[PDB]
């Protein structure tokens, strides 16, 4: 395996936090440019800004992470997920893993209080 | 007869060879273990690349072919995973093992 | 069956088990090799004055 | 691998018998491999002649073990 | 329960007709293996595909599959 | 005949299929689940189906009671369970039964009762 | 059937996994065993 | 303490809803061996609704809880605690119980009773 | 091929519920519940094989 | 984990008197307790209906007219 | 005071005069054995622990060879390995081929030591063959199959020494020795299901769990035992929805490896008559119902009756969790009525001793402390029945030492030797003044046990007056370093109920309730609850108490829930849940937490950790699990429990009655089991049980 | 209504409360006969008083103060 | 293929030399019941249906009320 795959990056670990911040910045740009490609590629039902707000929300999940080393593994996993999504190796059934709640309302009787959780003993 | 009795002379030869290998790179070899015609060098992760090159390049070693490399987790250790490398010198008809360590997030450098 | 193993009375099993006679991993630190280079060996011991030889071993230990 | 860990010595007949069934396994492997390659390129007849010889060997596996294609015959002891 | 294996580690390699196949097993001392690992011979062969199959034509990317003998019980497991 | 299927609806099966076997009417275990409970629990899938081609294989608790009781002159009665036309080791491991108490003592593998006389 | 695709769901089995490792030996099954170390590479006893 | 629950790929519900237990296995009252009483087991407390339930069909023990079969062994107590709060889990720890040392003599069995015997040994 | 529970001469079920077929089965196809029956003999109440996860070893 | 969305509760009693304890969490391998007969289940509406109905484990009884359509419900 | 020797090169120091096998156990050296046990006498029967000892011609038995200084022991001699193979082959030549039908398959001591130490093959192949031993019907609880006996005397040594039932023995010479009652006499004792964990082979085995399951299948779970005073440790083996057996894990303080009969064989009634759904009474008939139906019927009947205060009685029962009592007490006190009583007769009032000062109602010496005792007396109790493990403690300490006993109450048949004093409070006070003021004042470590059966007597406070005056006047029974007033509590809930404050006030005992809550609470009579009252029974299985209810609500029993339990000593201990509640039963505090929402009460917790925080708010010795603390308030508490019933209660001449009528059927699980049902008839006075 | 409190048994800043217990339980029983007290002891807990009033309303106070009269002033303030 | 008798099925597949007409009565297994021979009934309404051989694991309470 002399030559590598198209959107590959040799995995490299940064000792400063600001270089990691620059790389996650560039990576958000790379996801965000490729969202029309994903909407065309996986033949989804909805609009491009829902993919874009999914991308924003998945970075909103990991904002207050302190440890640089954990930020590094998190960056490498995110770039691998990008490389799978952009090359069309993932399929539409695993692309729509990312959207479990949009596709259908699961049903009536959502338990919120203690009583509705109790009547079905958490189901 | 004990099937471990046929190994014993070669196991002594393997001992003397490994003591030499430790005396050649004292900066990089933490230990070794000889089980029964099975040699294992015990090396730090920042010491992976300098030992492997030696195992490729020294004429006495010449461990050209990579055979199989993998990991084993011991969750009781602080450095959870250990990473094992198996080599085969097809010149000298010899095998060798190289064991290092790595936690879940900290790396070990690649010999690719 | 073969003869020294199907034998009704001459063998005991502990003479002819080899699962329990397995040998151990000879794990050698860096410091026990300093012991083998400075103390010596059991084939050729370079140690005199054994009561002081234990103390000579102990600082390497 | 388990014999090496267990420190036991298999008998003499058990060695010659796994030499032999390790070689009709080799004959069967090269038979399947060469004939499947010759089909992937385009020769059709060695596929069937070789699989005939494979049937003649699967009869021997059916005698030795129970099942033809998957035989738990060679054990760690 | 099973028999118990003395605590240890081994890599035992033999020659399958596909090539060198070995197994690396770590024995706890219990009666279950702490860890097993097969080295599939065809794993390294399919991993060496794009080193060889550069610059060849598309029909010659298929007769090269037949020589590295990919049965795929090996490569993934 | 008519058993209630959890709703007041009577379901009707023939009387030859409520037996545990055509040897024995009743159950031979405290959790044997008698046939009327079985047809009561899932009759949704005995629909449109022949009951006769179901197995119903001859309960063995009754085929062992009709075997005669062996009589042994000695103290201990020894047992194989083997045939002696068969070339090999068939039957159960050999166990030795004390016949001293009143009555006939059964083999715990085969159930053949042995009695001292 | 609804979405006309495969869906990935949390796990649920029709028969639970029963491991039988609970119920191993309570006697230490092998000994310490001997050693293959040659007499040259173990530390000398003093005197 | 580093927090590795976001980089193991385990779901959030396992780390926030499930309590786990570290314990040393008790010496069995049936047999007199003690070999399984050294390693510290890690095991998850069961879920009320999700544990097991009898199948309508045959009587198979069907489960919805998936960690019921997993169980870990550790060398020391500290290693189990370090791993358990490193993976982000709520644990309870159960202290082991050894037998009290009491001195036994065979010659205790027949000592001279000056008053009432108050016992008959039999051997 | 397929499975069969034999019987003794003069008709007795042969399965003494020793659970050894369950303990060895490499794909966990066997499931057994066992109870002491009316005779005091040890027999299986429920014996069962899933033939979709049997591997014919 | 999965959840019984269609049910208000765990234990439901019918109007006829039958008592139905739903087992387990939601999902494929669990059972709700109800027995339902959908007539015309090969139809356009009925396929979605018995999709949603057998999703949580209610026992569906399908009276079919032809043998070749009904395969897509299994 | 100690002796240093060498085993296997290892150097070990052990207390003088011990056995050699204790030195091998201390040094980590594994020595195989069949007739040695920690809680039993030493015998040299099985000949398995032979060992190479320098300055000895023959291999000596390591269980009975005493420790001497300068000792060099080797266990890996070729002679010792030969000796173990020899003795093992000798054991196996009359032991029958029963391993597929034996109940100890993966559990057999003979079997796991035959791989590790015994011979590969067998030379036993005579035509005459093995001997055969007649089966011996002992009792309904113990299945007995004595072909596979190895004569280790361990059952005989135990039923002689600790159980106090001398009916077992060994009658014969040679191979014709048997281990059983000679006459075919039925064996009673209060712990007869403990000989079947003790036999190393499966000759004495479990009768209801005869052939049901199998130890590699079982999932083990470490829980706490209710339906016992002491709250012994158990081990629950589960197939996964069913519960197979409980079996004692060791704790030297609470049970010392030995567990009750009634605790053990009540797994039968755990699964036989359970409640799996709520039931609403229509009138002469129950119907089962929806949850919303039952809980809204409770809310509608509250709005119909409207008990404004002191009319919502909430009585708990024999086995409950502490957390369900937190839930119930919080619900009634946020309701506005502390009519909050316990189940026993004379449970409607304060129980004649303080909820104040925990040392009033607890076993104040440690349970480990009864071993140190000199001369102890009990009032109003039978410790053979209630806390049958405490009887093993009393007989064991009485056997090893010079101990003196008398009893005040019914004429009890102890295992050990009591003296009689009388059947009257006057006989009590006369015996305290006459002989045993001198004995208990003379003795170093005496103690006094008080049954909770006389707490339930209406003349209770006279007894507590006399004993509090005696304990306060005598400085030997109560000093700094140990405490000597002690009580026993029958149920596992009563100590936790008195920790939490679950007791009525003096005002609450006067009114008649309009709405009664039974949480457990099985021993209520028909007359105890009013006829107009709307009663609701929350509990895990059907009983007397479920038959009186207008609504029943299924709960999780002690196996199905994780729970805090407080014993007579005062230990807080958690039960781990083995299985889940079947059908539709829920956990007990969650049901009360949900019934509160349909009333006007929002309980401040809603999760399992917030219950633990509320429980630490009640008292922080209930989040401090399995620790025992001393009491600095031992002097003040006896005075404060003396002042109350001084002159308030006159001692009537009613004789002191037995607390429990039978041993075997006393709570909701034990009365449902058919094992106790056919046990209590077979352990009634018959010719098979008369000693004659 | 009922009042309850908690001390550590070890002499770690819980001695003044403890002396207040040993001197004043008998006076507080007469001061409030309908009120039931409960005293508990665990070696780690800081000294604290919970008083519970009508309809399940309770209030707490911490008792890191080294005079019995001050402890009585705290308890008297929290009955109010 | 399922319509051929068991002892004959092993002979058509060349397992045994001697047909089950010519085997002796020693190799005839002794039985205490009659023989039936159901071939196979897949698709036929006489197909096999599976069920619980044993009753449910945990029993429920049959309700009785009480006049207090
Ligand atoms: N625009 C629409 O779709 C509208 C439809 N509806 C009604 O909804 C229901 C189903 O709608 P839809 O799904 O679209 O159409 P369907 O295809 O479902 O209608 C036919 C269904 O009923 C079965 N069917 C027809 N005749 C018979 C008969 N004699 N015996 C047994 N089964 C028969 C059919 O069997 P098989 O599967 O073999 O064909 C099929 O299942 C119908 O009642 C329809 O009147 C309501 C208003 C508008
Ligand atoms: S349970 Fe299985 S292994 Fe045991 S006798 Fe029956 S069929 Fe054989
Ligand atoms: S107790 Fe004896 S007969 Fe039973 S399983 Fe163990 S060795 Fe076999
Ligand atoms: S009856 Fe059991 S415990 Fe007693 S001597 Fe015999 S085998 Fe041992
Ligand atoms: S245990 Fe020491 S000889 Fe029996
Ligand atoms: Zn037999």
């Amino acid at each position: 395996a002399i030559i590598a795959t198209a959107f590959a990056e040799t995995v490299k670990f940064s000792g400063s936090k600001q270089e990691l911040q620059k790389r996650t910045l560039a990576l958000y740009r790379q996801f965000l440019r490729g969202a029309p490609t994903f909407a065309d590629l996986y033949e989804v039902q909805f609009s491009i800004p829902t993919i874009r707000t999914k991308i924003r929300q998945e970075f909103e999940r990991h904002r207050f992470v302190d440890d640089l080393s954990i930020q590094n593994v998190l960056y490498a996993k995110g770039h691998m997920e990008y490389q799978e999504c952009i090359n069309f190796w993932k399929q539409q059934a695993q692309f729509l893993k990312y959207f479990p709640e949009e596709d259908d309302i699961q049903g009536r009787h959502q338990p919120s209080n203690f009583v509705d959780k109790f009547l079905k003993n958490r189901a | 007869v004990n099937p471990a009795d046929r190994y014993l002379q070669h196991v002594s030869d393997l001992h003397q060879y490994a003591k030499y290998i430790m005396a050649a790179l004292p900066k990089y070899i933490q230990g070794f273990s000889v089980w029964k015609d099975e040699l294992t060098l015990h090396v730090a992760p920042s010491a992976v690349i300098p030992v492997t090159t030696f195992l490729r390049d020294n004429t006495s070693t010449q461990y050209k072919s990579i055979i199989d490399i993998t990991a084993v987790d011991y969750p009781s250790r602080e450095n959870r995973f250990e990473v094992v490398y198996n080599f085969l010198s097809v010149r000298h008809n010899s095998r060798i093992r190289l064991k290092t360590y790595a936690t879940e997030v900290t790396p070990v450098p690649s010999i690719t | 069956s073969s003869y020294p193993t199907n034998d009704i009375a001459e063998n005991p099993y502990w003479k002819r088990d080899h699962r329990r006679a397995y040998p151990q991993t000879a794990f050698f630190d860096q410091k026990t090799v300093t012991g083998l280079l400075e103390l010596g060996s059991e084939a050729t011991p370079r140690i005199a004055d054994g009561e002081a030889g234990t103390k000579a071993l102990a600082n390497i230990a | 691998a388990v014999e090496k860990l267990l420190n036991v010595e298999v008998p003499l007949r058990g060695k010659y018998i796994r030499t032999m069934f390790g070689e009709i396994t080799r004959v069967l492997n090269h038979l399947m491999s060469v004939c499947s390659h010759a089909m992937d390129v385009g020769a059709l007849t060695p596929f069937l002649w070789g699989f005939e010889e494979r049937e003649k060997l699967m009869e021997f596996y059916e005698r030795v073990s129970g099942a033809r294609l998957h035989a738990a015959y060679v054990r760690p002891g | 329960k099973g028999y118990s294996v003395p605590p240890g580690e081994t890599y035992t390699a033999i020659e399958a007709p596909k090539g060198e196949m070995g197994v690396y097993v770590v024995s706890d001392g219990s009666e279950r293996p702490y860890k097993c690992k097969i080295r599939a011979p065809g794993f390294a062969h399919l991993g060496a595909f794009d080193h060889i199959a550069r610059g060849h034509f598309l029909p010659d990317a298929v007769a090269i599959i037949g020589t590295m003998d990919l049965v795929f019980g090996e490569v993934d497991r | 005949k008519s058993i209630i299927s959890y709703n007041g609806n009577t379901i009707e099966i023939p009387e030859e299929y409520t037996k545990q076997a055509p040897n024995r009417d009743s159950t031979w275990a405290p959790a044997q689940a008698s046939k009327t409970e079985i047809y009561k629990n899932n009759m949704v899938r005995f629909e449109q189906k022949d009951l006769s081609k179901q197995p119903m294989p001859y309960a063995g608790i009754e085929l062992i009671a009709q075997q005669p009781v062996r009589f042994v002159h000695g103290n201990t009665a020894v047992c194989d369970g083997a045939n002696h036309n068969g070339p090999g080791a068939q039957g159960h491991p050999k166990i030795f039964i004390n016949v001293d108490a009143p009555g006939s003592h059964a083999c715990q593998y085969c159930g053949t009762r042995y009695e001292k006389e | 059937e609804e979405k006309r695709r495969v869906v990935y769901e949390p796990l649920e089995l029709t028969q639970a996994f029963r491991n039988f490792s609970a119920g191993s030996t309570a006697w230490e099954p092998v000994g310490p065993g001997r050693d293959d170390r040659p007499d040259s590479f173990k530390l000398p006893t003093p005197k | 303490v580093p927090a590795h629950e976001i980089v193991s790929g385990a779901p959030a519900e396992l780390s926030r809803n499930r309590v786990v237990r570290i314990y040393q296995q008790a010496k069995p009252a049936t047999q007199s061996g003690e070999y399984g009483t050294f390693a510290w087991r890690l095991d998850w407390d069961i879920v009320d609704v999700a544990n097991r339930w009898e199948n309508d069909l045959i009587g198979w023990q069907s489960s919805g809880d998936y960690m019921q079969a997993t169980q870990m062994k550790f060398t020391s107590k500290e290693s189990a605690i370090k791993f358990a709060n490193k993976q982000g889990w709520d644990f309870y720890i159960q202290e082991p119980h050894h037998r009290k040392f009491r001195v036994k003599q065979y010659a205790n069995n027949f000592v001279h009773s000056y008053g009432k015997l108050k016992h008959i040994r039999t051997k | 091929g397929e499975h069969a529970l034999r019987r003794y001469p003069s008709g007795e079920e042969r399965c003494i519920a020793c659970k050894l077929c369950e303990a060895i089965c490499p794909a966990l196809a066997i499931t057994i519940d066992a109870e002491e029956r009316i005779d005091g003999s040890r027999r299986t109440t429920k014996y069962d094989i899933d033939m979709t996860k049997c591997i014919y070893c | 984990m999965n959840s019984f969305e269609n049910l208000a509760q765990d234990v439901n009693i019918t109007r006829s008197g039958k008592t139905l304890i739903a087992k387990g969490t939601g999902g494929r391998s669990s059972r709700t307790g109800y027995t339902a007969t959908v007539f015309g289940a090969n139809g356009f509406l009925g396929s979605y209906l018995t999709a949603k109905l057998a999703k949580h484990g209610t026992t569906v009884v399908v009276p079919y007219r032809e043998e070749m359509a009904k395969r897509h419900l299994k | 005071a100690e002796i240093e020797l060498t085993i296997d090169g290892h150097k070990v120091s052990i207390e003088a005069g011990s056995a050699l096998i204790q030195a091998c156990e201390k040094a980590g050296v594994t020595v195989p054995r069949y007739c040695y046990h920690d809680k039993l006498a030493i015998a040299g029967n099985c000949r398995m622990c032979l060992v190479d000892v320098e300055r000895a011609p023959k291999p000596v038995a390591s269980c009975a060879y005493p420790v001497a200084p300068g000792m060099v022991v080797r266990t890996d001699t070729e002679r010792v390995k030969q000796a173990r193979e020899n003795v093992m082959e000798m054991m196996l030549q009359n032991h029958p081929l029963d391993c597929p039908v034996c109940d100890q398959g993966g559990e057999c001591d003979l079997q796991d030591q035959s791989m590790r130490y015994g011979r590969d093959r067998g030379r036993f192949t005579e035509i005459t063959g093995k001997r055969s031993t007649e089966d011996k019907n002992i009792g309904p609880l113990v299945k007995t199959s004595m072909n596979r006996c190895i004569h280790c005397t361990r059952c005989v040594r135990f039923a002689n020494d600790i159980a106090g039932a001398p009916e077992l023995g060994s009658s014969g010479r040679g191979n014709d020795m048997q281990i059983g009652t000679y006459l075919e006499k039925n064996l009673n004792t209060e712990l007869s299901g403990n000989v079947i964990d003790l036999c190393p082979v499966g000759a004495l085995t479990n009768k209801p769990y005869a052939f049901r399951a199998r130890p590699w299948e079982l999932k083990k779970t470490e829980s706490i035992d209710v339906m016992d005073a002491v709250g012994s440790n158990i081990r629950i083996d589960s197939k996964g929805v069913e519960v197979m057996r409980v079996i004692p894990r060791v704790h030297e303080d609470v049970n010392e490896e030995w567990i009750n009969d009634k605790s053990r064989f009540a797994c039968d009634g755990l699964k036989t008559q359970r409640l799996t759904t709520p039931l609403i009474r229509v009138g002469d008939k129950f119907v089962n119902a929806t949850w919303d139906d039952a809980l809204s019927t409770i809310a509608k009947a509250y709005q119909q009756k409207a008990p404004k205060g002191d009319e919502f009685k909430a009585v708990a029962g024999a086995l409950v969790e502490v957390e369900s009592m937190v839930a119930l007490k919080d619900m009634t006190n946020a309701l506005g009525s502390e009519n909050t009583t316990t189940d026993t007769p004379n449970g409607n009032s304060a129980p004649a001793h303080g909820i104040t000062f925990r040392s009033n109602y607890l076993f104040n010496s440690s349970i480990a402390g009864i071993e140190d005792a000199d001369a102890i007396l009990l009032v109003g109790t039978n410790p053979r029945r209630e806390a049958a493990v405490m009887n093993a403690r009393i007989r064991k300490a009485w056997l090893r030492q010079e101990l003196e006993i008398a009893s005040v109450g019914p004429t009890l048949d102890a295992t050990f030797d009591v003296a009689e004093l009388g059947n009257t409070h006057a006989d009590l006070e006369k015996a305290l003044s006459g002989e045993f003021g001198e004995v208990l004042k003379n003795a170093k470590n005496p103690l006094i046990i008080v049954g909770s059966g006389i707490t339930d007597r209406e003349d209770a406070g006279a007894f507590f007056n006399t004993i509090g005056k005696f304990v306060e006047s005598t400085p030997s029974v109560l000093n700094e370093n140990w405490n000597g007033y002690n009580v026993l509590q029958r149920s596992a809930s009563r100590a936790g109920a008195y920790d939490i404050g679950f007791t009525p006030s003096d005002e609450a005992s006067k009114t008649t309730p309009k709405m009664v809550w039974l949480l457990g609470a099985d021993e209520v009579a028909a007359s105890d609850i009013p006829a107009d009252a709307f009663v609701v029974y929350q509990g895990h299985n059907g009983d007397v108490g479920a038959q009186f209810a207008d609504v029943v609500l299924p709960g999780a029993a002690y196996t199905e829930k994780a729970g805090t339990y407080v014993n007579t000593e005062g230990r807080s201990q958690i039960s781990r849940a083995a299985t889940g509640p079947p059908g539709g039963a829920r956990e007990d505090w969650k049901i009360l937490r949900a019934v509160s929402e349909y009333l006007g009460v929002a309980l401040p917790y809603e999760d399992a950790y917030e219950v633990r925080d509320r429980l630490a708010e009640i008292s922080p010795s209930l989040v401090r699990y399995d620790l025992v603390e001393p009491t600095v308030f031992g002097d003040v508490a006896v005075q404060h429990s003396l002042v109350g019933p001084n002159g308030s209660v006159t001692p009537s001449s009613a004789p002191l009655t037995e607390t429990i009528e039978n041993f075997y059927m006393t709570d909701s699980i034990s009365r449902s089991s058919p094992t106790m049902a056919k046990s209590s008839i077979a352990f009634n006075k018959d010719n098979k049980k008369n000693q004659a | 209504r009922e009042i309850r409190f908690h001390l550590c048994q070890n002499g770690s800043s819980s001695a003044p409360l403890r002396q207040f217990v040993k001197n004043q339980i008998g006076a507080f029983q007469k001061a409030n006969p309908s009120t039931k007290v409960l005293v508990r002891e665990a070696n780690g807990v800081k000294p604290i008083v919970f008083a519970r009033f009508d309809h399940g309303h309770e209030s707490k106070i911490g008792l890191d103060v080294s005079s019995e009269k001050e402890v009585a002033e705290r308890v008297k303030s929290l009955i109010e | 293929m399922s319509q051929v008798e068991p002892g004959w099925h092993f002979w058509l597949g060349y397992g045994v030399d001697t047909a089950p007409c010519n085997t002796p009565k020693e190799k005839l297994p002794i039985r205490a019941y009659p023989y039936k021979f159901q071939p196979n009934y897949t698709g036929t309404p006489g197909a096999f249906v599976t069920y619980n051989t044993l009753k449910p694991k945990i029993s429920a309470w049959e309700p009785v009320t009480k006049q207090r």
